RNA sequence: AAGUGUACUGAGUGCACUUGGAC
RNA sequence: GAUUAACCCAAGUCAAUAGAAGCCGGCGUAAAGAGUGUUUUAGAUCACCCCCCAAUAAAGCUAAAACUCACCUGAGUUGUAAAAAACUCAGUUGACACAAAAUAGACUACGAAAGUGGCUUUAACAUAUCUGACACAAUAGCUAAGACCCAAACUGGGAACCCCACUAUGCUUAGCCCUAAACCUCAACAGUUAAUCAACAAAACUGCUCGCCAGAACACUACGAGCCACAGCUUAAAACUCAAA
C-alpha cells in the first residue's frame, strides 16, 4: 500500500493466539469417564488406547494415553497435558505418565 | 431372534448384475434409529414398502413386530426377504391395496403403522394419494388413524412440515397439514448429493378443511400457482375472465382474507374459509368448479 | 368494573389498541371489556428487557400469542408487536402496519393498564 | 459444453450475461 | 515392544504451555482493482508551454413480417427423425400493431457504467488543464393500471429431453428491488522503452493516489444492524477441524 495508506492503518493487528487444548495451561487435572481403543489414519493401524476425561475446567476431552499397560478406570484421578498424537485424529491432549492415579507405566 | 448377516454392496452389485442407479441405506443403526423414531412397535402390524436390501426390515423385526406386511416391486430381492421370512417365521408381496390386507378401530392409531423408504420419484404420488384416501377415510386408514413414516428429501420433508411464513410453507405442506400431523424428525450415510429427512405422519381426528380433496387441492394449487404475487392475483384464476374482477372481489369479501397477504402467509383457517366460499360459489354456479383458465386461453 | 360499566358501552358500539407491559406477565377479561372486535397486542417496554439470548424478540411474540390462545380468536386478535414508546421503536413500522391495509379503517381505542406507557 | 445472476418447478427449464469451450 | 551399538546435553535432561521472532508484500489466472460517476477535509506534482457515427429523455412516424377480419377458391391444416396430440382449417388478394427493429455492420463510434445499431425533430453529451464517499446500475423480480402479434419459466395433453396450447414474464405508464463471468477478470492520472523475464494471459516497467487481501473450510453462513414491511439483499463473525487449499 501507499505510504498514506500505511500511515492510517496503523502497525498490523496481530489476531490473539487461539488458546490450545488446555487452554493455554501447561497441565491440567481431570477425572477419567470412559476408555476405549481408536483406529489410527491409514496406513498406521495399530490400535491406540484414549480416555474420555473432565477437565478441571468441566469441559470434556478425548485425551491419548501412552505407553503400553496401565491403570485407568472410571472416576480415576489423572493430569493431562497438550500435544496432539501424530495419528489419532481429534484426540489432542496426553495423559501424563507417573501422576495420581495413572500409576507409572506397567511395563 | 439370529438374522441373516445384511448384504455388502460388493453382493448387491452382484445381485443386480450390474457388475460396477439407486440409494441404499446399508446402515443397520440408522435403520434401528429410524424404527425407533416410528414409536413402539411391540405387537404391531407394519406395513413396509420400498424394502430394498432389507435394513429396514431388519430392524422392524427385531422390534417385536406382530405381522410385517412387505411390498416389494423388484424380483432381485425376494430371494433375500425370502431368507428372512425362515430366519424370522414376515409376509411377502410382489397400486396395492392394503385395505383388505390385515384382519379397525374408530376413528386412538389401530396399533397399524406404515413404514418406507422409497425412491422420492414415487413417495410423493404416494403421499397425495394417502392424503386423499385419509380425506376419504379410506385405503390404508380403513382400520382407523394409521400412522405414517416416511422417508423424504430434505426440502420435501421441510415443505411438508413447514409453519405459515416459513419460506418452505407450500402446497405440499398445506396439503399435508390440513389432514394430518406432520412432525420432520435428517440423514446426510448412504452407500451410493442430497439429505433424507424422515417424516412422520398422524391422521387428524378432527380434519381443519371439511371440504372435498379435489376442491382443496384446486384451490391450494390456484393460491400457490404465485408464490411471489399477492394471494388475490393466484386466486383470480379461478374464475372465467368475463366475471373474473367481480367473483375474485366476492369471494376475497364473503371470506376475511387481506387482498395483499402473500401465498405463504396463509394459515389453514384462511384455506378453510376460502374453501367454503368456494364452494358455495361451485355449488350455485355448476361449471365453475371445472373451469380451467389455460384452457379457456386456449382459444 | 368501572370500565366494564362506563366505557365498555361505548367501545361496545373500529380497532383496539392492547398495551400489555412486557415485564408485567387483564387479558382474559378482553372479550367483555371490548367485545368482539379487531384487536392489536402491542408489547411495550421492550428495551427495558435484556437480550438473554438471540431471538428473544421472537420468543416474546410467540410466548405472547400462546398467552392470548389460552385467554380470544387469532374477540379476534390480528397482530402482535413490540413497540418502546421511550426509545420510539417499532412505532413507525405500527404505522405503517396500520396505513397498509384494509382491514384498520374506523376509530382507534388504545386500550391497557395504567404502567403500561399508553401516556407515552 | 461450462459458469454467473435471477425466478418457477423437482436436477431441469426461462431471460441476460462470460469463454474461464469447438467450428 | 525387547536387545546391541551409537549421538546430544549433562547434575541435569526435554514433554507441555507461553513468549522472543511482528507492515515498505501484493491485487488478470492464486486473497485482493471494490458495477459506475461526482465531493469535503486533504493529498500529489503530472498544473506553467495545452463536426458526425449506435449516448440519453421526450413527441411523432413505419418498410418488411405477424395476428385478426373480409372475400374467392381447395378439403384437409399443422406437426418430425417418425408419429402422435391438436385446429377445421388452408392458399391468393386486400385491409391491418401500443410488438421487434434485416441489409449498412467486413464499420468499432457514443456513453461513467449498465447499455446504445428503423426514421424525423427538440433538448443534449460536466471539469480542473491531478487523485479522491448523493445519482445511476443489464436480465431477473414485486406493486396499480393498460397492451398482448410473437416468444415462454410453470401447468396440462401427446411418445426431463421432442411435439401441441396456454400463464407469469419480455412491452407502456408510475413506483419499487440493486444483484451479474456488472469481465478488457488488467483501478485513476502522468511517464518511459532504458535495460525482457516464475508460467499462461493483454510486451515490461517507473512515479503518484485511493480501494482491497493477509492459508483452507466453517461461510455469498449465524448473531446484531441497515434496507425492508417479512422473504429477501448489504454488512459479517466465532468455535471446532486440517497441513494443506
Ligand atoms: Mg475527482
Ligand atoms: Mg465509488
Ligand atoms: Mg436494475
Ligand atoms: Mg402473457
Amino acid at each position: 500500500a501507499t505510504l498514506n495508506q500505511m500511515h492510517r492503518l496503523g502497525p498490523p493487528k496481530r489476531p490473539p493466539r487461539k488458546l490450545g487444548p488446555t487452554e493455554g495451561r501447561p497441565q491440567l487435572k481431570g477425572v477419567v469417564l470412559c476408555t476405549f481403543t481408536r483406529k489410527p489414519k491409514k496406513p498406521n493401524s495399530a490400535n491406540r488406547k484414549c480416555c474420555r476425561v473432565r477437565l478441571s475446567t468441566g469441559r470434556e476431552a478425548v485425551c491419548f494415553i501412552p505407553g503400553e499397560g496401565h491403570t485407568l478406570q472410571e472416576h480415576q484421578i489423572v493430569l493431562v497435558e497438550g500435544g496432539r498424537t501424530q495419528d489419532l485424529p481429534g484426540v489432542k491432549l496426553t495423559v501424563v505418565r507417573g501422576k495420581y492415579d495413572c500409576g507409572h507405566v506397567q511395563k | 431372534c439370529r438374522l441373516p448377516p445384511l448384504p455388502t454392496i460388493r453382493e448387491i452389485i452382484k445381485l443386480l448384475r450390474l457388475q460396477a442407479s439407486q440409494n441404499f441405506l446399508l446402515d443397520l443403526r440408522l435403520t434401528d434409529k429410524i424404527v425407533r423414531k416410528a414409536g413402539n412397535l411391540t405387537n404391531a402390524y407394519v406395513y413396509e414398502v420400498g424394502p430394498g436390501p432389507g435394513g429396514i426390515t431388519r430392524s422392524i423385526l427385531n422390534a417385536d413386530v406382530a405381522e410385517l406386511l412387505v411390498v416389494e416391486k423388484d424380483t432381485r430381492f425376494i430371494p433375500g426377504l425370502q431368507m428372512l421370512s425362515d430366519a424370522a417365521p414376515l409376509r411377502i408381496v410382489h397400486t396395492f391395496k392394503v385395505e383388505k390386507a390385515f384382519s379397525k378401530r374408530p376413528w386412538d392409531p389401530p396399533n397399524v403403522h406404515i413404514i418406507g423408504n422409497l425412491p422420492f420419484s414415487v413417495s410423493t404420488p404416494l403421499i397425495i394419494k394417502w392424503l386423499e384416501n385419509i380425506s376419504c377415510r379410506d385405503g390404508p386408514f380403513v382400520y382407523g388413524r394409521t400412522q405414517m413414516t416416511l422417508t423424504f428429501q430434505k426440502e420435501v420433508a421441510e415443505r411438508l412440515a413447514a409453519n405459515t411464513g416459513s419460506k418452505q410453507r407450500s402446497r405440499l405442506s398445506v396439503m399435508a397439514q390440513y389432514l394430518c400431523n406432520v412432525r420432520h424428525i435428517t440423514i446426510p450415510a448412504f452407500v451410493p448429493e442430497v439429505d433424507v429427512g424422515v417424516v412422520h405422519f398422524t391422521p387428524l381426528i378432527q380434519p381443519k378443511i371439511e371440504q372435498p380433496f379435489k376442491l382443496v387441492e384446486k384451490v391450494v394449487q390456484n393460491v400457490f400457482q404465485f408464490r411471489r404475487k399477492y394471494c388475490h392475483r393466484g386466486l383470480r384464476m379461478l374464475f372465467p375472465e368475463a366475471q373474473r374482477l367481480e367473483s375474485t372481489g366476492r369471494l376475497l369479501e364473503l371470506a376475511d382474507i387481506d387482498p395483499t397477504l402473500r401465498p405463504r402467509q396463509l394459515s389453514i383457517s384462511h384455506f378453510k374459509s376460502l374453501c367454503d366460499v368456494y364452494r358455495k360459489m361451485c355449488d350455485e354456479d355448476p361449471q365453475l368448479f371445472a373451469y380451467n383458465f389455460r384452457e379457456e386461453l386456449k382459444r | 368494573e368501572q370500565y366494564l360499566e362506563l366505557v365498555s358501552a361505548a367501545l361496545r358500539r373500529s380497532l383496539v389498541l392492547y398495551m400489555v407491559d412486557l415485564l408485567d406477565l387483564l387479558l382474559p377479561d378482553l372479550p367483555a371489556l371490548v367485545g368482539p372486535k379487531q384487536l392489536i397486542v402491542l408489547g411495550n417496554k421492550v428495551d427495558l428487557l435484556p437480550q438473554d439470548a438471540p431471538g428473544y424478540r421472537q420468543r416474546l411474540r410467540e410466548r405472547l400469542w400462546e398467552d392470548c390462545a389460552r385467554a380470544l380468536l387469532l374477540t379476534v386478535v390480528r397482530d402482535v408487536r413490540l413497540i418502546s414508546a421511550k426509545t420510539g421503536y417499532g412505532v413507525e413500522e405500527l404505522i405503517s402496519a396500520l396505513q397498509r391495509s384494509w382491514r384498520y379503517r374506523g376509530d382507534v381505542y388504545l386500550v391497557g393498564a395504567t404502567n403500561a406507557g399508553k401516556s407515552t
